[PDB]
RNA sequence: UUGACCUCAAAUCAGGUAGGAGUACCCGCUGAACUUAAGCAUAUCAAUAAGCGGAGGAAAAGAAACCAACCGGGAUUGCCUUAGUAACGGCGAGUGAAGCGGCAAAAGCUCAAAUUUGAAAUCUGGUACCUUCGGUGCCCGAGUUGUAAUUUGGAGAGGGCA
RNA sequence: UCUUUGUAAAGUGCCUUCGAAGAGUCGAGUUGUUUGGGAAUGCAGCUCUAAGUGGGUGGUAAAUUCCAUCUAAAGCUAAAU
RNA sequence: CGGACCAAGGAGUCUAACGUCUAUGCGAGUGUUUGGGUGUAAAACCCAUACGCGUAAUGAAAGUGAACGUAGGUUGGGGCC
RNA sequence: UGACAUUGUGAAGAGACAUAGUUUCU
């Protein structure tokens, strides 16, 4: 099957053909609009293998998010506070470029469903992406019993909660001494360890 | 979350009601309870199964 | 309860038991170990020597469990036969049939010798013995086995 | 293997009596396969070599395989890979222009 | 705040710890839907028995391999050592568990022997439409208790070979703490030219 | 001259969806200082308050790129415990989890990568009839730049044989 | 109780060949944040950027030789909470 | 310094983890109350597996691990003979 | 202010395997 072949040639992104090609493509992008309707998969290896099919419900979309770093706002670098929270140039943000790519085209069409996204290029002021959604409306989506669980009210804007592949990774939820911190989800498994649980006939 | 429950130790509490158990015959403490008794064949009271 | 709580007791003594010079204040010492190296110092300094500072070798990620080895001496172990079954293995210390005690299976790790048991022979599956341990074993027919 | 019995030592161990279990295939992960074999090579004359491989096996003709590695080293991640990596370029240089 | 002689206490009060206690007044109410909870599955679940059949499994660690404990699941071989796949022994209240590897035969054997005494004990009802009614058995792990093996004899012979035991544990620890000079001293001495 | 194809537009074009509210609990972003240290900057308060996005009846987590080092164990989650411990720390103030063990509840799985190639076997919509949470015929349309069946590592697939 | 859905669909024994398994990702440098995680616990930014008897983990940095142990970089899912 | 006068409010608590002491239970062990059983249902009644503290110490650790002896000798010792 | 990434195509000149041209800079 020619998607194997796809799959590997694109793991040769130094190689002459490639660069060729995401140099060609990554000026044409950069003349549209920093979100627009993909037509097809550019990368349909790589769309198929993330949880998509070509049928009338599933939709693609080029998204563009700025590169570097989160410039903490604050007027004039003002902190107001201590040395140890007194930076603003060198400080990253949480969240991955993905992440932000998905969250704009997911709000871009509510009614859609963000079903995952894929890197696509890059130059030095953007990173590019697709995005694979999933009009969890759609008839063909709705019977179809593999994808219908993104029809439910559990799946609304799964990437602003991270729930998309790109949201687990930067959540940190993976089983093992890696992950002891976040992993059952950071904040719930602190909350835990500070709970004074009290019984009735008291230990 | 003020206790409110108690911790007996679970002997503690037989050795009690224990205790309790063997009052109940002692005429002069039930007479002393309340307990208007003067008039009660014996004791312990035994009564028919048949109750 | 609050009946025999002395604050009931101190109503009416304008001070409440605290001095009309010295009062209750706030904290007087700092809060918590504050001072420990400082106006606290002689505290801690008996009551507390060693306190500060380091001492050995770090050991990151040490499962306790790795060192489990209940200790049991000779002292006892007897102990681990029921008392009815005791008795009859006491007289009639031979061998051809002496009691096989798992220790292991009772819960221990190493034997000790705290010091006598009688001239009975007794089968000692252990899994460690102290030199004792096992010597005193012997001078009573008895042997340890070596298990895991 | 074969535990000691005893409980220190070197096959410390209690004495089962073993069995060596059905293999698992979630074990060959990485084994070749004939098809990824041929694809991943007619996908190498397809595309070529890299420029960071193109400075690699210059380097190993006039340098050899330890500047070679010191270099992969730091391109690739790790020691290992570079090992690896020159091998790879070790083995581009001989079936080509050679035999 | 240094003063007397006391142990020098750990007391981890210094967040809004009081946003954050959790005393249990609902453990009886809890109790009480739990019970409850199970009497409608018991119901809902038919003449079917609550819990799926555990496998015998000697627990990890130096310090509870000693006891052998109650598993999760019963190995690919075990059920068809035992003569019935994986995808049906789990319609039969039998738990399996693919990543459960068989190294102890001794644990295996016991774990098919667990699966026959099942097997036959159990009473599949057919899928025409009868329903012999036949009165749940509510547990399994009761029906199937897990023993702990037995592994010896009250009383033996003092068999007494002599070799101190005590001596044979520092030899062999001593045999691990220099092995790894002594083959050292291997390689370097074969490299005698 | 006439018909496609790609890509991109227009409709008060056919049907549908998103917004706002709430927010005890839940997935995240972001982010203090009061305070403690008897000063104070690292620390601490606290990965807390305020600010922003996003859900449900629970959320999330989940069938191991896990734990281990055992005679090994076996998704997740919660409790008892591990433990005020290992470890962190102007190693000061202070901080601080995990593996095992018992218990509560249990349940497990599906895509991607495979030539159906003696037959795109699949699907949205329109439409006529019906036994209408749907079925059937016909027609536009989707789809080979890949819709079905088969397969998911525990496996499994193509031959042959019983 | 009415339709037999079937020249349908699934399970099991032996022989033989095969056994496809996720990439600006794993990983590395660095910067910043965070964590009990201590030559660096998770997270992100920028540069580098893999393999297929490979890869990841193995709580002291490195070279070598082994052993163990899972199978990442796509996905669903009731209860106890 | 506060206090014009009256009434009524008005200040050493609760919790976590601890020291000495005392009472009670049981005692080389002890703790039923996470949980299950059960009930006239937040009560009482019952309970298997663990766990916790104790029954071993000492070293940074690798580790080793408590009878010369009527469990010693001496000197005071209540009480008893 | 420097390095890297964004960053490609020529031509002359230096520069190494040590005076074939893959590569590097003015
Ligand atoms: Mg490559
Ligand atoms: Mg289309
Ligand atoms: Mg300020
Ligand atoms: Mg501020
Ligand atoms: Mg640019
Ligand atoms: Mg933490
Ligand atoms: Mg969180
Ligand atoms: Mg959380
Ligand atoms: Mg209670
Ligand atoms: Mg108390
Ligand atoms: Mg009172
Ligand atoms: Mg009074
Ligand atoms: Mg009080
Ligand atoms: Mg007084
Ligand atoms: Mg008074
Ligand atoms: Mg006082
Ligand atoms: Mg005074
Ligand atoms: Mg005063
Ligand atoms: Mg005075
Ligand atoms: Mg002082
Ligand atoms: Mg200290
Ligand atoms: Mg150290
Ligand atoms: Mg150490
Ligand atoms: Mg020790
Ligand atoms: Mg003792
Ligand atoms: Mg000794
Ligand atoms: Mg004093
Ligand atoms: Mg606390
Ligand atoms: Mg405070
Ligand atoms: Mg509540
Ligand atoms: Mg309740
Ligand atoms: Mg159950
Ligand atoms: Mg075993
Ligand atoms: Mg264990
Ligand atoms: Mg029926
Ligand atoms: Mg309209
Ligand atoms: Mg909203
Ligand atoms: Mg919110
Ligand atoms: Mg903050
Ligand atoms: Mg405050
Ligand atoms: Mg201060
Ligand atoms: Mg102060
Ligand atoms: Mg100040
Ligand atoms: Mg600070
Ligand atoms: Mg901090
Ligand atoms: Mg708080
Ligand atoms: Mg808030
Ligand atoms: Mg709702
Ligand atoms: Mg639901
Ligand atoms: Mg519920
Ligand atoms: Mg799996
Ligand atoms: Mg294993
Ligand atoms: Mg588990
Ligand atoms: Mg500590
Ligand atoms: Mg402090
Ligand atoms: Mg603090
Ligand atoms: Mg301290
Ligand atoms: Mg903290
Ligand atoms: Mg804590
Ligand atoms: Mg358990
Ligand atoms: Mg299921
Ligand atoms: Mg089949
Ligand atoms: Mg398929
Ligand atoms: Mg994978
Ligand atoms: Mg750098
Ligand atoms: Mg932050
Ligand atoms: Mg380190
Ligand atoms: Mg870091
Ligand atoms: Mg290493
Ligand atoms: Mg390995
Ligand atoms: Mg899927
Ligand atoms: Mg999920
Ligand atoms: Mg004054
Ligand atoms: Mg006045
Ligand atoms: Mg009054
Ligand atoms: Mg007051
Ligand atoms: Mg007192
Ligand atoms: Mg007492
Ligand atoms: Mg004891
Ligand atoms: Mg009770
Ligand atoms: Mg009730
Ligand atoms: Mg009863
Ligand atoms: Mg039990
Ligand atoms: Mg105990
Ligand atoms: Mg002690
Ligand atoms: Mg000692
Ligand atoms: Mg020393
Ligand atoms: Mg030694
Ligand atoms: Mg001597
Ligand atoms: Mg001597
Ligand atoms: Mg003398
Ligand atoms: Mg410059
Ligand atoms: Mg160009």
């Amino acid at each position: 099957g020619a998607y194997k072949y796809l799959e590997e040639l694109q793991r040769k992104k130094q190689s002459d053909v490639l660069r060729f090609l995401q140099r060609v493509r990554v000026w044409e992008y950069r003349q549209k609009n920093v979100i627009h309707r993909a037509a097809r998969p550019t990368r349909p290896d790589k769309a198929r293998r993330l949880g998509y099919k070509a049928k009338q419900g599933f939709v693609i979309y080029r998204v563009r998010v700025r590169r570097g770093n989160r410039k903490r706002p604050v007027p004039k670098g003002a902190t107001y506070g201590k040395p140890t929270n007194q930076g603003v140039n060198e400080l990253k943000y949480q969240r991955s470029l993905r992440a932000t790519a998905e969250e704009r085209v997911g709000r871009r069409a509510a009614n859609l469903r963000v079903l995952n996204s894929y890197w696509v290029n890059q130059d030095s002021t953007y990173k590019y992406f697709e995005v694979i959604l999933v009009d969890p409306q759609h008839k063909a989506i709705r019977r179809d019993a593999r994808y219908n669980w993104i029809c439910d009210p559990v799946h609304k804007h799964r990437e602003a909660r991270g729930l998309t592949a790109t949201g687990k990774k930067s959540r940190g939820i993976n089983k093992g001494h890696k992950f002891n911190n976040t992993k059952a989800g950071r904040r719930k498994t602190w909350k835990r360890q500070n709970t004074l649980s009290l019984w009735r006939y008291r230990k | 979350w003020r206790k409110w429950n108690v911790k007996v130790n679970h002997n503690e509490k037989r050795y009690a009601t224990a205790s309790a158990i063997a009052a109940t015959a002692v005429a002069s403490l039930v007479l002393a309870r309340g307990h208007r008794v003067e008039k009660i064949p014996e004791i312990p009271l035994v009564v028919s199964t048949d109750l | 309860p609050s009946r025999f709580t002395k604050t009931r007791k101190h109503r009416g003594h304008v001070s409440a038991g605290k001095g009309r010079i010295g009062k209750h204040r706030k904290h007087p010492g700092g809060r918590g170990m504050a001072g420990g190296q400082h106006h606290h110092r002689i505290n801690m300094d008996k009551y507390h020597p060693g306190y500060f500072g380091k001492v050995g070798m770090r050991y990151f990620h040490k499962q306790q469990a790795h060192f489990w080895k209940p200790v049991l001496n000779l002292d006892k172990l007897w102990t681990l036969i029921p008392e009815d079954k005791r008795d009859q293995y006491l007289k009639s210390a031979s061998k051809e049939t002496a009691p096989v005690i798992d220790t292991l299976a009772a819960g221990y790790g190493k034997i000790l010798g705290k010091g006598r048991i009688p001239n009975v022979p007794v089968i000692v599956k252990a899994r460690f013995v102290s030199k004792l341990a096992e010597e005193k074993i012997r001078a009573a027919g008895g042997v340890v086995e070596l298990i895991a | 293997t074969v535990k000691t019995g005893i409980a220190i030592g070197l096959n410390k161990g209690k004495k089962v009596t073993s069995m060596t279990p059905a293999p698992k295939i979630s074990y060959k992960k990485g084994a070749a396969s004939n098809r990824t074999k041929f694809v991943r090579s007619l996908v190498r004359e397809i595309a070529g070599l890299s420029p960071y491989e193109r400075r690699l096996i210059d380097l190993i003709r006039n340098s050899g395989e330890k500047r070679a590695r010191k270099v992969a080293k730091k391109r690739l991640g790790s020691f290992t890979r570079a090992k690896a990596k020159v091998e790879e370029m070790n083995n581009i240089i001989a079936a080509s222009r050679r035999h | 705040a240094i003063s007397k002689n006391l142990p020098i206490l750990k007391n981890h009060f210094r967040k809004h710890w009081q946003e954050r206690v959790k005393v249990h007044f609902d453990q009886a109410g809890k109790k009480v839907s739990r019970r409850n909870a199970r009497a409608t599955r018991a119901a809902k679940i038919a003449p079917r028995p609550l819990d799926l059949l555990r496998p015998v499994v000697r627990a990890p660690t130096v310090k509870y391999n000693r006891k052998v404990r109650a598993g999760r699941g019963f190995t690919l071989a075990e059920v068809k050592a035992a003569g019935l796949t994986a995808a049906y022994a789990r319609t039969i209240g039998i738990a399996v568990d693919h990543r459960r590897q068989n190294r102890n035969q001794e644990i295996f054997d016991a774990n098919v022997q667990r699966l026959k005494e099942y097997q036959s004990k159990i009473i599949v009802f057919p899928r025409n439409g009868k329903a012999p009614e036949a009165e749940q058995v509510l547990s399994a792990a009761a029906t199937f208790p897990i023993a702990q093996p037995a592994t010896d004899v009250e009383a033996r012979a003092v068999q007494d070979n002599g070799e101190s035991a005590f001596r044979t544990l520092r030899l062999a620890r001593s045999e691990k703490k220099f092995r790894g000079i002594r083959e050292k001293r291997a390689r370097e001495k074969a490299e005698a030219e």
